[PDB]
């Protein structure tokens, strides 16, 4: 009686790298958090100046 | 009471923290550098040479 | 004596064999006068595909539902009158069916097994009626809410994504159950070459091959045709949801971080790692002296009503981690515990615990190896996944090889900077944001 | 020549700190699992169960 | 609290006639500065004891405010003082020596 | 009160302009500050402890 | 091949202590201690002190610090639990054979070295209330266990929990006394599995001396038979109706086990009509909905009863329970097959089989040998004694069960149920 | 435990900025507030430094 | 929420197409500024109701953050709105009129 739920589609919000059920973010993540981290550090190193 | 943290256990703890310790230390030092740009060190800085 | 490893050799040797299909039959011949006769019914919980939803659960409800060669009460007659054992334990790719028996009886159920293997029928009576017992028994039979807990960890914290896919499938499907799911998709699924010829007890493997030919032969011969894809990696859900309940009286909380599955070589130490993790039992006493430092403070702070390291499985990935129970409070510090402990873990290794949970995996190591059915199914998934059996000194070898450097490092390798499972049950407000809780997924401790 | 045990599903508790508690004792009572609406719970002011430790060679 | 200890513990006897404690009739054990070990130490204290040290303590406060002291006769009997905690306390000394011990381990 | 003696002592010490006796005087007063606190007061503490016997 | 595989050595210490070294060449470590300290030896002077002690292994120990003890226990990371039974409390250590000595030492400590610290004890108190919580908890801990509490009636029902009215009242006097009153070489059973009969004898010798047990089996524990009657409001009713059987070791004991099989119990193969019994097959023909009935064994050496644990919704309770009795009557008709008898011997005898069985349910079953057997009348001899199965005494027995004052047990409201006087 | 939870001055702090639970719907109406204080701070700051010479 | 009330309650319908509430699909009753009377008023609210107003409210927050609105179709059905509290509420209006009443007494 309790199990019937389901979940929605992220695609519209999804960045490209995750598009596929095919592949592992085992690659992607480090690149994604990389880009962000980059941006962040840009904000830290610049702000330092 | 150093014996409290003195033991092969906490010894090993240090052995862990050591490289990191180097890291944060460097952080502080370089900070003093760029912050200060103190002439004393500033001299050795090539192409960071400001004149 | 011949020490735990030379006891491991001194622990006798199991054997295995390959019947001519390419058919798989392995033997542990023992002094067991009874035995676990695995006819290892290899149809598991995750083995199935999207519109295939539920057909294996139905099949489960269909597994003993009765057949031709033996009618239902007749299956109960040879079988039950024999006073024999049958189970269906369904897993990702595979499952099993036990038979407890007089080793004397060894042929009989094998025969039974074969018709099990084959003669299981979809009976427009049963398919009406036993499948009114499926439509009914199943239909409302669903609702287990620790399977909304632990299978919130499976049916939720494990997503339902094609790889994350849940087990039971739709109630819409429950209406929509088909002989095309059974007439067809039983056959359109059930494929013998993967089925497991599983031998546990006192037994004769020569006789095993014998009776195999006698009855068990002629199985995978009809097999293949199409539709056998592999696992395309992707991301499981990666979320949290509170079934939002004022009605949930007290949190049945939980969390997990990779649990075993079939594949990866890492999980070895991760096992050991999960050992370092450990499961903090409510019923457990001794918290003042508790080993998991987490557990300790949890006692001192009276900081939660349970946590149990729980390993969620998929080949090469999963989540292994604590169940939990708590009031309006714990969860926050819990992760401060948990992730922090993980953080603590990711940093803090001391060989002591490494050796401890080594002994854990040693004792436990028995407790799987020790036991007749545990050894049984152990063989079943052992070849199922492995195709090999980590020998006593092989598993005690990589085990023996255990390395706490790989604790720090390999820990960092798998563990660091990730977003594994956490599921409470109930009013989760102490659940911080992914922007907090999973900001907590990151460490400002450094 | 001294006997304690086995008749399956009654209660003679087994408990510890390292472990958790249980009683499986001599006599039955375990047969109830049958019906439809097989339901089952979690999430409210409770205990649960089932742990163990088992591994390998 | 007798002559060596009425000089020395007669910082607590003659010189806590001077430093007050025992001539104030205090409880020797009670003089330990409150610490954590002290804390749970007392948590484990004996009951009838607990009452006793209580009345002692309160009274001490009482004359303290009164800035008086009991009759020098009423001033406490020298020596002749059970070491109240010291079995219990010292036991705890082994305790925190034990938590401290396997701790060292 | 002894330490205090070192203290207002230090006052009247300052209470003179630079002077022959004073030189030594304060010169010792410091030792006190270092002793009468850092040593003699702590040393004292240890001592009293020894005496305590309870 | 082992030097011809070691026969477990049964012995009694010359001192009158049960001295059992079952030589096990097996790789693991299994350490039993069977204690008469099981609920039988318990007394109305106290309540739940066995529930307590059952928790209180962790307690502050003489010469051993429950934290330091916790450091050794916690250290090897092995299995040590004393077991709560009506007959015994069993100190168990399964682990790597190495620490055994330490374990043994721990064992030696665990058994022999309670400090029963007031402070510690007082602390321990609440964890009990927790315990009773677990006890009553869930349809297993509730409808099975609290409706064991609502099933179990006599001093066997002297609980794995304690009494409420007794709550919090334990005394360390009651500790040192209780063991001193209870714990004894009378309760002494030591069982090695995996070790040196010589070494177990070594520690055993330098260690274990004790004595001091006591008296009697009960009121005839007052035979009310009849209801332990419980208003529940159970939603789906949990009622269990109690036939009777026979005493432990009784000649007919085995026969009772037959009758058990006759009505049978939970199947070895799941998901079935319960096709196998006039209690079940004729609960099958009889009953259309959730139901259960089964026979216990409350085996004193002195006495015994095999009830029927029952499960069903309220509406049919008169219907079912009456039918129950009806089928019982029907059953007591003596109508039986031979294949009933033999195929029974298959079913239940197999009962003794898996019941005897394997490394854990060895240590729990062949450790209900490595504790709870005492010899092998082998599957040869005990299944000869089992082959000594004889039907007629199950007929005259059918009368015998029909012949007594037995118990009924109530969880619910009887508005649909029978009260057994109105039976 | 968590010093964030634990530390009393912090206990204020978390209670003030950090642990502070706050309406999620919150709107840009906000910003000015901290601005002002920043302003204020800078105000003082500058004024101060300003004072320093002026 | 219809033409007189789509002009007027069409400050809540056409002009809460403009002022947002009902075109945001809000709950009429829910619009009452929280007050004490309002407070315990809700305390007495009906349960299934409570859920309903809940989902409504949260969602409102949701698009609010999203700064979007539901389909104008999804924008709420005009008129055709149970006055949820108003029996309950207005009852309370009599209540505080009653506490207020004998209060006046
Ligand atoms: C306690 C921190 C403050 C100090 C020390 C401070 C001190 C001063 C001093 C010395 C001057 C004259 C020098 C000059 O005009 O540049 C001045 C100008 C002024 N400051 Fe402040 N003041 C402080 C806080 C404020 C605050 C709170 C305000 C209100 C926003 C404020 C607004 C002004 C204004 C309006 C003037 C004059 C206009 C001008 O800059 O020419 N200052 N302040």
């Amino acid at each position: 009686s309790h199990t019937d739920i389901k979940v929605p589609d992220f695609s519209d919000y999804r960045r490209p790298e995750v598009l596929d059920s095919t592949k592992s973010s085992k690659e992607s993540s480090e690149a994604r958090k990389g880009f962000s981290y980059l941006i962040t550090a840009t904000t830290t190193v610049g702000v330092a100046y | 009471m150093l014996t409290r943290f003195l033991g092969p256990r906490y010894r090993q703890l240090a052995r862990n923290w050591v490289p990191t310790a180097q890291l944060w230390g460097a952080v502080g030092a370089v900070g003093l550098v760029w912050a200060t740009d103190w002439r004393l060190i500033l001299d050795w800085v090539p192409y960071i040479n400001g004149k | 004596t011949a020490t735990y490893a030379q006891a491991l050799q001194s622990v006798p040797e199991t054997q295995v064999s390959q019947l001519d299909n390419g058919l798989r039959v392995a033997s542990e011949q023992s002094s067991q006068p009874t035995c676990t006769v695995g006819v290892w019914i290899d149809a598991g919980s995750r083995y199935e595909t999207e519109k295939n939803n539920g057909a294996g659960y139905f099949v489960e409800h269909l597994a003993f539902k009765g057949t031709k060669n033996r009618p239902g009460n007749a299956l109960e007659k040879e079988v039950e009158s024999m006073g024999a054992h049958l189970n269906a334990y369904s897993t990702r790719e595979h499952t099993a069916y036990y038979i407890k028996a007089l080793s004397k009886d060894l042929p009989k159920a094998v025969e039974l097994l074969a018709d099990i293997v084959q003669n299981c029928s979809l009976e427009d009576s049963q398919i009406e009626k036993e499948r009114d017992v499926i439509l009914q028994e199943l239909q409302e039979n669903d609702t287990s809410m620790r399977d909304v807990v632990f299978n919130y960890l499976h049916a939720t914290a494990f997503q339902g994504t094609p790889l994350a896919q849940s087990v039971e499938g739709p109630s819409e499907n429950v209406r929509k159950l088909s002989r095309a799911d059974l007439t067809e998709y039983l056959s359109r699924h059930y494929k013998a070459p993967r089925m497991v010829l599983a031998a546990a007890g006192g037994l004769e493997h020569r006789q095993l091959l014998d009776l195999a030919q006698k009855h068990f032969s002629g199985l995978s011969g009809t097999y293949d045709e199409d539709a056998v894809p592999t696992l395309t990696p992707c991301r499981f859900t990666g979320s949290e949801i509170r079934h939002r309940e004022d009605g949930l009286p007290l949190a049945h909380v939980a969390i997990a971080v990779e649990g075993p599955g079939w594949a990866n070589p890492d999980n070895v130490a991760l096992q050991v790692a999960n050992a370092i993790i450990g499961h903090y039992d409510c019923t457990y006493g001794g918290g003042m002296h508790l080993s998991s430092p987490l557990a300790s403070v949890a006692v001192t702070n009276k900081l939660c009503q349970s946590f149990q390291t729980f390993n969620i499985c998929y080949a090469d990935t999963g989540l292994l981690g604590a169940h939990f129970v708590c009031d309006h409070m714990s969860i926050d510090d819990m992760m401060f515990v948990l992730q922090g402990q993980w953080m603590r873990l990711c940093t803090s290794a001391t060989e002591s615990e490494v050796v401890r949970g080594k002994n854990l995996l040693r004792n436990a190591l028995v407790s799987h190896l020790d036991g007749t059915t545990p050894v049984c199914e152990d063989i079943g998934r052992s070849l199922l996944t492995y195709g090999r059996r980590i020998p006593l000194a092989e598993w005690e070898s990589r085990i023996a090889e255990v390395d706490a450097r790989v604790v720090r490092e390999v820990c960092s390798k798998y563990f660091y900077d990730q977003c594994p499972a956490v599921a409470g049950f109930g009013p989760i407000e102490q659940l911080p944001d992914y922007n907090r809780i999973r900001s907590g997924m990151f460490w400002l401790r450094f | 020549m001294l006997s304690v045990a086995a008749r399956s599903g009654p209660f003679a508790p087994v408990l510890s700190a390292t472990s958790r508690g249980v009683a499986g004792a001599l006599r039955p009572l375990v047969q109830a699992a049958v019906p439809a609406t097989s339901e089952s719970p979690v999430l409210d002011l409770k205990r649960s169960v089932l742990c163990r430790e088992s591994l390998r060679g | 609290v007798s002559a060596s200890s009425k000089w020395l513990e007669g910082i607590r006897k003659w010189y806590y006639n001077a430093a007050g404690f025992n001539k104030l009739g205090l409880m020797r054990d009670d003089t330990i500065h409150e610490n954590d070990d002290v804390k749970e130490a007392i948590r484990r204290l004996p009951e009838n004891l607990y009452d006793d040290r209580v009345f002692r303590i309160k009274r001490a406060l009482d004359l303290s405010m009164r800035q008086q002291i009991l009759p020098k006769e009423q001033w406490t009997k020298y020596e002749e003082d059970k070491f109240y905690l010291e079995p219990y306390l010292k036991e705890v000394i082994r305790e925190r020596k034990e938590r401290e011990e396997w701790a060292k381990k | 009160w002894i330490l205090v003696a070192d203290l207002l002592t230090l006052t009247w010490i300052g209470g003179q302009p630079v002077e022959h006796p004073y030189i030594i005087i304060g010169q010792l007063a410091s030792i006190m500050y270092i002793l009468l606190i850092m040593v003699m007061m702590p040393v004292a503490s240890i001592i009293e402890n020894n005496l305590l016997k309870w | 091949v082992p030097q011809h595989p070691q026969d477990l050595e049964f012995t009694r210490l010359p001192n009158g202590l049960v001295i059992a070294s079952l030589e096990n060449y097996a790789p693991a470590s299994r350490i039993g201690l069977f204690i008469k300290a099981g609920s039988r030896y318990e007394n109305f002077n106290n309540l739940g002190t066995s529930h307590l002690l059952r928790l209180a292994s962790s307690l502050t120990t003489k010469g051993a610090s429950s934290f330091k003890i916790t450091r050794g226990i916690e250290a090897v990371g092995g299995k040590l639990s004393v077991t709560s039974t009506r007959e015994n409390m069993a100190y168990t250590v399964e682990c790597l054979r190495d620490d055994v000595d330490i374990l043994m030492e721990f064992l030696l400590n665990v058994t022999t070295a309670p400090e029963f610290r007031r402070w510690e004890v007082a602390a321990l108190q609440s964890q009990l209330r927790i315990d009773k919580a677990v006890a009553f908890q869930n349809p297993q801990a509730h409808v099975i266990e609290n409706l064991h509490a609502a099933a179990y009636r006599n001093a066997l029902a002297n609980s794995l929990y304690c009494p409420d009215y007794r709550i919090g009242k334990v005394t360390p006097d009651e500790l040192h006394d209780y063991v001193q009153n209870h714990f004894t070489s009378a309760r002494m059973a030591l069982i090695g599995l995996g070790v040196s009969h010589p070494v177990l004898k070594q520690v055993a010798e330098q260690f274990l001396n004790i004595r001091g047990g006591l008296g009697l089996s009960g009121a005839k524990a007052k035979y009310r038979g009849g209801e332990i009657r419980e208003q529940n409001g159970d939603s789906l009713v949990h009622a269990a109706l109690v036939a009777e059987s026979a005493a432990i070791g009784s000649a007919e004991a085995n026969a009772f086990s037959v009758l058990q099989h006759v009505l049978g119990a939970g199947p070895h193969v799941k998901r079935g009509s319960n096709a196998t019994s006039s209690l079940y097959q004729a609960v099958a023909k009889g009953v259309h909905q959730p139901f259960d009935v089964s026979a216990f064994n409350a085996s004193y050496s002195d006495s015994g009863l095999f009830g029927f644990y029952t499960i069903s919704q309220a509406a049919s309770a008169g219907d079912v329970i009456k039918a129950a009795y009806n089928q019982v009557k029907t059953i007591a008709q003596g109508n039986l097959s031979n294949p009933d008898v033999q195929a029974a011997k298959n079913k239940l005898k197999a009962g003794y089989l898996m019941s005897v069985e394997s490394s854990e349910g060895f240590l729990d079953e062949v450790g209900c040998q490595a504790l709870a057997a005492g010899s092998y009348t082998p599957p040869s001899t005990v299944l000869q004694q089992i082959d000594a199965v004889a039907d007629a005494d199950v007929i005259n027995a059918a009368k015998k069960f029909v012949s007594g004052r037995k118990s009924m047990a109530a969880s619910g409201n009887l508005g649909h149920t029978p009260f057994i006087d109105e039976l | 435990i968590n010093i964030r939870k634990t530390h009393p001055l912090m206990k204020i702090v978390n209670n003030a900025f950090i642990d502070l639970p706050a309406p999620s719907n919150i709107s840009s109406w906000w910003n000015f507030g901290s601005l002002l204080g920043i302003c204020l701070i800078l105000q003082i700051l500058t004024g101060l430094f300003l004072a320093m010479h002026y």
